[PDB]
């Protein structure tokens, strides 16, 4: 897992790509920008953005 | 909405076109009845390239099936996936010579050409884009070469702007199986030079070589040779049918291989090809695909590529790939064997990566070579022809229907100019 | 049918127990801090009135 | 010896040729600019003027 | 106000545009069906989408792009894909016959039947636009529609519009890696055409991007999707000054004025820093000095071109995120004390920096990591003359024996445009020589 | 990611390599199908040294099986754990030489060598960080001696830097098993001296003695014989596969054990080895492991290190032990038995401790000794060679399919030079 | 401001570094994921970790270490072990083929493949250093990458830097216990770079550490883990003065200018006290006078050479914990009147005292006791000539008939290197003999 990556073999967890699947349909899935559920994680201290 | 109208001429044409139609019908999900049973919208979105919808939701191949004698066409109607064809585009003659280019091109071929031309006009006017024409004939016979070259001449005179490729199964020294093969090939190669845009020359002894050493099979029969030819045929139009990262249709392939109008005699190949007992023991990758294509024992033409120089190589890869391995494998091949590539054209590789592999294979590739080593078959056929023509043997069978020996001399001379042109563009340096 | 869909999210049975254990330990840790602050506020409510 | 040790031979014994399993630290850290990205609180207001 | 019109031409253009508009929708919070999330909010202004998206009034955020190709494959792939209700169906334009990697076919036979309709759509978009900042034409110099019809569209747009800027994002062929044999012909013809009708021509290679994805993002097997995501990051960092607000801002009109000295040298290089995966991102500080050094590293350019074999002329650096203007000219001072990075003598001040406080947007399921600071470098070095000379040598090898020239003569061209492009390219070499000396 | 290519030559090499591959598949948790059914991540930690990931989850061994006649490869394929091998890695010819060095090296071995070299080239190209080659064969045969030494030579000019290991089953002092065995042994070690990096000399007489006086076992069987040799083979390459406290690969062993370029014939030894009636009477501890490891009866060759002198010693331990007591035992063995160690080299025992023992054992050790005692074996083969060569016994073939007496003369001279070198470095003084 | 970069080269170097960094993490309260749970630190204030760790700004603490091996193994064990998240991915540099106990392999052929990676990583760690103070380098003389590549890296490091302090913690070969064969060859081939590229070099013997673990720690089953734990405690006691606060304290410059009299005489004895188990610390008082007396014992040194056969040239004591300078003065008065310890006549005062009030910390699963006080005694002494004499006897014994020289000669090394390195070590012995008469 800590080697140089392969998106094709890392598609579908680790079992490789799907039958009759094209690159644009697999990659450009139109997923929304995820908002992390950091309830169990420990968020580091805020450093402030450029607006601050 | 590009499309190709297909033509089968002769017994070999009607066999290796039948196998081509059933393998692409399997790729497109078409039943032997004709009703779709696939799983993806990609499998129908570009089905208009080869099929016509009919009333009742059934797809018909856009093919014209021509033979002088109607035994092979009864066989192709009887074969599996044989009932998808229309019965209108089944053109037959009552008589018919066979293994006689004069009596396939001049006599009993001058009146059946009107019927096949009418069918071609019908199938071409039933179109909106009409990318082009695909003839799957074979040199050596009468109606394969004579009627086939007459069809190519008529089509080139009618539509001289559409892409139009012939395949041809050009004669071999060892398998032979016909006395008049040098005459039949010599009388048709100059017509192919003048008219055909892409000639994908296949050879029977090379197909037997593949099914003997590459994949074992212990009895290659005839269906496996046709399946190799059919997979090679399907690997060229996979950019026309299925989408991919980098696309190349027939016109792009013609532009990016042929440098000059007369040098359009490609030699094809296919990868992967494994034995049935060692298919699960192989790591199928793009580098190993390149290993298999760039090899003398894999090419489906009888020429050894090491005996000349590559002008251009087309690699039509199929599958979920990374473009960097494709580019670096082609460049490593060129940089290693740079002596076998012409130096006045840098980077002699056209690359087309499609996203849909053929069924049963995860990672496939189709090879096309414009090698200058293709002149060995032409020199061989020329010396066989001049051996049979130095004393005029089997010549009354050709001159009984108005053909002159000056036609034979002109065909031999033009074939010699083709050989000399290939020699010149092999030995030419960046002066 | 069932449909092959991989699995993605699925926890080991000792990870499932460790999710509920660390929720209880985090809630107990914040409960004793409130109990520490309750004794602070109660104590200063007597001293400030006395001062 | 008892011949039932032949049937007891196929028992699962505690495999220990690879030593004790090393404990792994959970990935319970995330930077603030990655944890709180794209998170905006929207409200509505009056702002009355005279 | 402050809007630009995107023109994605070619298969490379359409795929780059897919990546670009996915990044733009994720940056502005627009859903793939062109709607706001309503219950979720993305934050940031009221008109910080109008550069790329025009509002219908019912909430439909239709973009400002024209995807055009002479092939129904790559564009119907978009029409079938998840962004099927985002684009107006008249924006996505397909021909019937392919250009077949032929500049003559794409410029004289097949381009003319579709050029009228694509300029009609461009006229409709520009009439919708209040005041246009410019066009962004995404294509490839390799061949076909991106070298032919694209140059035709540039000529017609320069005739019809004039003073409006036409920025290019050109996928220029690698010195060694290429996927076609007529690429020197197509590149020299399209460059001779765009040398007289362009204002700026941002070059992005492919072998260099393979090097970036291999060394930096440690992807040993990269596809075109990662390359297009990097190019999308380049163009997003370019136009973030127009889109958001903050510190020092530069617009696309005078990007050129602070970039190109003479109206011949308009081929700037590209660089992005940082380009790091999610593993080697939270273990580094990512300071402004570090990202400026990462921009100035020779094995970090977006084009296969060593910047040490030539002098710099202008460097426009666009910083994004937690960037204070103290650190920018703290790092530029160290760059100027460095003597291996040697600037041209007639340009004492050769930096134009623009700081926006908006960090870059990370795509879900992508390869780049969420970094607090980033910088996109646009260098105008003289070192690209090596690539020009390699193109000239390849053209000489191919044109010495007139290989693949009947394909261009028989579909519209005369046999004089090849020699004209060649002497124009040699003139470009000599202009670079007199600029350097 | 260091990896070696295994190469079995002769019928002895084929059986011993099948035994080695099945026991290493048992060590790495590979089923006879070819998939993985183990219980730890350390088995796939370094699975690439011996196995290749076929697309489909199968692990194919990186082995080349060579035989002149398709004999024992049929047994290998039809036995258990024989389906893992790729069927393209079996190389055979239509004839079969058998116990003839000249036929196995010049007539029949010269036809198969191109195919074997092609297969080995393919395996080394499949490698990316190749460590070297490990060939198992027997001295006293036609394919094991002749074809094996031909392969060793050819791969020596192919890869002049990779580490070359040979596991050679050497003739026993008693019981012949072949009458041209001194001829084959001399004529093969003439190549083994100057073409191998390290050679492990193994003989059935000492292995049978181990099986009786150490393991009792009543009926030894070549399965257990090849099991003992394969256990040594697995022990010698342990640090390449599993993490440890002191790593030592084959290059490390060669550097620390080969003082002079000709002196590289070792005596292998594996010594967790207890009779089944005495498992209840021993404690598996490091001092007892060291004692049985340095015992002369445990040696897998018939030569006596008590009669000779230890130049260098390599001890590779497996298991979670201490380092201090291992080092203390290696120092203590020399400090007591200082008459069997040459004193011009101080502390001539190398230690390589790995964490993971083999399955079913608390700890393990393997012993590789470069004594000067091995000159007795070459003296035996030399006088058994000259007793035949002084009366031209069995020489009519070796003159028939193409050698001179000069080759036998040079082989005998090289063997006697090796004997003289071993003697001079045995009796050389400290100062 | 201060930092200390630690390089760990070789299998022995990486195995020292594992225990070193677990001890540093437990000293600074850093969890293996890479952040502190609390903010204030017991003893030192706030930035007491800058000598070893660096802030990413977001709360991640990345060590200032470079773990280098010419081998996938061991460094992959670190990369897949407990501390897989603490270490930056690019500061663990691995090769492909091991040097196989060959100085020629490690120095001439395969070292010059990642010597530039480790140098670039060193430069990038030094760029994050505000004021850099140390280059603590950990390796062994057993051979391979710990000798040849350590020599190559030390040579390039000393020509690049040189105003810094390059300290060595070398695993010198023990007089009779050794795990390899060509150890004298490798040690003599690498002793030149310890002579003329090192500011100081502390060399230990594995059997000396074995003996002190067997006697003092009561471990009849000692292991390399215990050896690395003791060596890590020694290095922590050396470097605690930079990070933690306390009384009169010595940084590396003061230490190495009060330790070495001459540039070629920089090879001191190492001793730690009280090396003690917990069930024996229940019985011992562990007072300042008795731990100083335990430091002045023949069977307590890290290297097997009896100090009664030489003259103590200088001693630097670093005390930690409940230590008072009054108690130190009493202990020094006790030592200076002992007839067993004698000094050179040209060193009237021969003690340099550093004090910290931070006691050493213990690791779970460890072997040392939680002592209230400790002392590291580092003494430049002429009695180390025994080790060089034994090594030269071994090397001459093997080199009398040219054993194993063909490996080095064929692996790109001239045969005169052995002779000239032997001459250099003979000169070093001559200096150490007639420096103290
Ligand atoms: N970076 C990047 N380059 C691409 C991509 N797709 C194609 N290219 C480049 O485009 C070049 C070939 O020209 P194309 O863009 O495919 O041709 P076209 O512009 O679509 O015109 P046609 O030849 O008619 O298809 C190749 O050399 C590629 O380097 C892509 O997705 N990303
Ligand atoms: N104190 C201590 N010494 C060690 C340790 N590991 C190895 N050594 C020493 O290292 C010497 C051998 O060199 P290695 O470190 O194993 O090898 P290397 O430096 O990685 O170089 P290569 O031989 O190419 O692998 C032995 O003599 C040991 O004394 C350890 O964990 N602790
Ligand atoms: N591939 C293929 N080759 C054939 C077939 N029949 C004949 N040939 C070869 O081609 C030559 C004759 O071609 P033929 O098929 O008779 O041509 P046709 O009469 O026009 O159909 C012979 O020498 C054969 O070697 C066939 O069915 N398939
Ligand atoms: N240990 C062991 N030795 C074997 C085995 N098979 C053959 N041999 C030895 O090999 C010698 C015969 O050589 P042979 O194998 O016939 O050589 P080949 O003809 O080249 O294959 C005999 O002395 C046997 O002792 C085996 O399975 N195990
Ligand atoms: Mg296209
Ligand atoms: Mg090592």
């Amino acid at each position: 897992k800590l080697q140089a990556k392969d998106p094709v073999s890392l598609e579908n967890a680790g079992h490789g790509p799907n039958f009759m699947s094209t690159e644009a349909k697999t990659r450009f899935s139109g997923r929304p920008s995820e908002r992390k559920d950091c309830s169990t994680l420990t968020v580091g201290p805020k450093e402030g953005s450029g607006y601050t | 909405m590009r499309e190709i109208v297909h033509m089968q001429a002769g017994q070999c044409g009607n066999q290796i076109g039948a196998k081509f139609w059933e393998v692409i019908s399997d790729e497109h999900g078409i039943d032997p009845t004709g009703t779709y049973h696939g799983d993806s919208d990609l499998q129908l979105e570009r089905i208009n390239v080869y099929y016509n919808e009919a009333t009742g939701g059934k797809y018909v191949p856009r093919a014209v099936l021509v033979d002088l004698e109607p035994g092979t066409m009864d066989s192709v109607r009887s074969g599996p996936f044989g009932q998808i064809f229309r019965p209108d585009n089944f053109v037959f003659g009552q008589s018919g010579a066979g293994n006689n280019w004069a009596k396939g091109h001049y006599t009993e071929g001058a009146e059946l050409v009107d019927s096949v031309l009418d069918v071609v006009r019908k199938e071409a006017e039933s179109c909106d884009c009409l990318q082009g024409f695909q003839l799957t004939h074979s040199l050596g016979g009468g109606t394969g070469s004579g009627m086939g070259t007459l069809l190519i001449s008529k089509i080139r005179e009618e539509y001289p702007d559409r892409i139009m490729n012939t395949f041809s199964v050009v004669p071999s020294p060892k398998v032979s199986d016909t006395v008049v093969e040098p005459y039949n090939a010599t009388l048709s190669v100059h017509q192919l030079v003048e008219n055909t845009d892409e000639t994908y020359c296949i050879d029977n002894e090379a197909l037997y070589d593949i099914c003997f050493r590459t994949l074992k099979l212990t009895t290659p029969t005839y269906g496996d040779l046709n399946h190799l030819v059919s997979a090679t045929m399907s690997g060229v139009t996979t950019c026309l049918r299925f989408p991919g990262q980098l696309n190349a249709d027939l016109r792009k392939l013609a532009v990016n291989m042929v440098p000059f109008p007369r040098l359009h005699f490609f030699m094809p190949g296919f990868a992967p090809l494994t034995s049935r007992g060692s298919q699960q023991y192989r790591a199928l990758t793009v580098p190993e695909l390149t290993q298999q294509m760039f090899d003398a024992k894999n090419m489906m033409a009888a020429c050894d590529p090491r005996h000349g120089r590559y002008l251009t190589v087309a690699a039509i890869f199929r599958g979920r790939m990374s473009m960097k391995e494709v580019d670096e494998q082609m460049l490593n091949v060129q940089n290693k064997n740079s002596s076998y590539f012409v130096e006045w054209i840098p980077n002699n590789v056209k690359t087309a990566v499609c996203d849909i592999p053929p069924r049963g294979l995860k990672m496939s590739a189709t090879f096309i070579g414009n090698s200058t080593a293709i002149q060995e078959l032409f020199k061989r056929i020329s010396e066989q022809f001049t051996a049979m023509f130095r004393r005029k043997a089997f010549l009354h069978w050709y001159t009984g229907e108005g053909m002159d020996e000056m036609e034979f001399t002109e065909a031999e001379s033009n074939m010699n100019d083709l050989v000399s042109e290939y020699q010149q563009y092999q030995d030419a340096t960046a002066e | 049918g069932g449909v092959a869909k991989i699995e993605t999210n699925s926890v080991t049975p000792e990870d499932w127990q460790s999710f509920s254990n660390e929720n209880i330990l985090k809630a107990e840790r914040d409960r004793k801090n409130s109990a520490d602050l309750r004794a602070v506020v109660d104590s200063l409510l007597k001293t400030t009135a006395d001062d | 010896l008892t011949l039932s040790e032949l049937d007891e031979l196929n028992n699962k014994r505690p495999t220990l040729t690879y030593g004790q399993a090393k404990q792994a630290p959970p990935e319970d850290f995330i930077p603030a600019h990655v944890a709180f990205d794209k998170k905006v609180l929207k409200f509505n207001g009056f702002y009355k003027q005279t | 106000m402050r809007e630009c019109i995107s023109i994605h031409v070619g298969q490379a253009g359409v795929q780059i545009g897919n990546a670009c508009w996915e990044l733009y929708c994720l940056e502005h919070g627009i859903q793939p069906d062109g709607q706001m999330p309503s219950d979720k909010t993305i934050g940031g202004g009221d008109d910080s989408f109008n550069t790329f998206f025009s509002e219908t009034g019912a909430g439909k955020h239709v973009p400002r792009a024209v995807f055009v190709d002479l092939e129904p494959t790559v564009v119907d792939e978009v029409r079938t894909g998840t962004y099927r209700q985002l684009f107006h169906p008249e924006q996505l334009i397909t021909g019937k016959e392919d250009a077949a990697n032929n500049y003559a076919r794409g410029h004289y036979t097949i381009g003319k039947e579709i050029v009228d309709l694509v300029l009609d759509r461009i006229r409709k978009l520009a009439d919708q636009c209040t005041g246009l900042q410019g066009f962004l034409i995404f294509h490839s110099f390799g061949g076909g529609t991106g070298s032919g019809f694209a140059s035709l569209l540039m000529e017609r747009l320069s005739v019809d519009y004039g003073k409006k800027s036409k920025l290019e994002f050109a996928i220029y062929p690698a010195p060694q890696i290429s996927t076609a044999v007529v690429e020197p012909y197509n590149t020299i013809l399209t460059t001779h055409t765009t040398l007289e009708h362009s204002d700026c021509a941002f070059m992005v290679d492919n072998e260099a991007i393979y090097d970036i994805c291999r060394r930096n993002l440690d992807i040993e097997r990269p596809t075109y999707t990662n390359l297009n995501r990097l190019i999308a990051q380049i163009v997003s960092s370019i136009t973030a000054s127009l889109r958001f607000d903050g510190a020092l801002n530069v617009d696309l009109t005078e990007f050129q004025t602070n970039l190109v000295p003479y109206p011949r040298i308009h081929f700037p290089l590209a660089t992005y820093a940082p380009v790091i995966s999610a593993e080697k991102a939270y273990h580094e500080q990512l300071s402004v000095a570090e990202i400026t050094n990462a921009c100035f590293e020779p094995a970090n350019q977006m084009v296969k071109c060593d910047p040490r074999h030539g002098k710099y002329m202008a460097c426009c650096m666009l910083y994004r995120g937690d960037v204070v203007p103290k650190d920018v000219n703290a790092a530029i001072a160290t760059i100027k004390t460095k003597r291996t990075i040697q600037f041209v003598d007639w340009c004492p001040t050769g930096f134009k920096v623009g700081i926006n406080y908006q960090p870059p947007t990370v795509v879900p399921g992508g390869d780049l990591a969420k970094v607090q600071r980033a910088v996109c470098m646009l260098s105008n070095t003289t070192a690209i003359a090596e690539a020009w000379a390699r193109l000239d040598h390849k053209f000489d090898l191919m044109y010495a024996k007139r290989a693949f020239v009947h394909w261009y003569v028989g579909e519209g061209m005369e046999e004089g445009e090849f020699s004209e492009a060649r002497e124009d390219l040699a003139a470009l070499e000599k202009d670079y020589e007199e600029v350097g000396v």
